[PDB]
């Protein structure tokens, strides 16, 4: 846990994640589209 | 005449693609990843498994003999490849 | 890797090659296929 | 390392000093 490294009193926006996709990824495959 | 190849899924800017060229001095690989390193029949084998792009090769002074290709390199490109083209 | 001020986002996770060095794991935990106490 | 710091790092300057990368380090600023 990195609380006193990354927690923000306003909401950090530096960490994004893909919440929708066509098909699940293959092992060790990256998608930066 | 043959120098290298391009690997990718759409070969556009929307999807990440691989690129391999053998210059007269060195061979340059780029994808989030870059890499540089060092009639005649040149035989190559290219595979893409588990985010690894594996390259085997062999050189010989289609013929009807037997020759076994030695490995060259594994690259952690981490992209799905569906198409490729030879670079003239 | 461990003491970097910022970490890459999970969608664009960072991958780093470790090569030609002595890996001292005492400086550092679920391990698969290996036990951490033997990693040294 | 200029790019990995705030004077945010991503401007959310010319990447090509606060202790933390940007404001979201609001416990070590």
């Amino acid at each position: 846990n990195s609380n006193k490294l990354d927690s923000k009193v306003s909401g950090n926006y530096n960490y994004l994640y893909r919440l929708f996709r066509k098909s699940n990824l293959k092992p060790f495959e990256r998608d930066i589209s | 005449i043959i120098r290298g190849w391009i690997f990718g899924t759409t070969l556009d800017s929307k999807t990440q693609s691989l690129l391999i060229v053998n210059n007269a001095t060195n061979v340059v690989i780029k994808v989030t990843f870059e890499y540089v390193s060092q009639k005649n029949l040149r035989e190559f084998v290219f595979k893409n498994i588990d985010g690894y792009f594996k390259i085997y090769s062999k050189h010989t002074p289609l013929p009807q003999g037997f020759s076994a290709l030695e490995p060259l390199v594994d690259l952690p490109i981490g992209i799905n490849i569906t198409r490729f083209q030879t670079l003239l | 890797v461990f003491n970097a001020t910022r970490f890459a986002s999970v969608y664009a996770w960072n991958r780093k090659r470790i090569s030609n060095c002595v890996a001292d794991y005492s400086v550092l935990f679920k391990c698969y296929g290996v036990s951490p106490t033997k990693l040294n | 390392t200029f790019d990995d710091y705030a004077m945010s790092w991503n401007s959310g300057r010319d990447n090509a000093k606060d202790k933390t990368y940007d404001s979201p380090g609001y416990f070590l600023n």
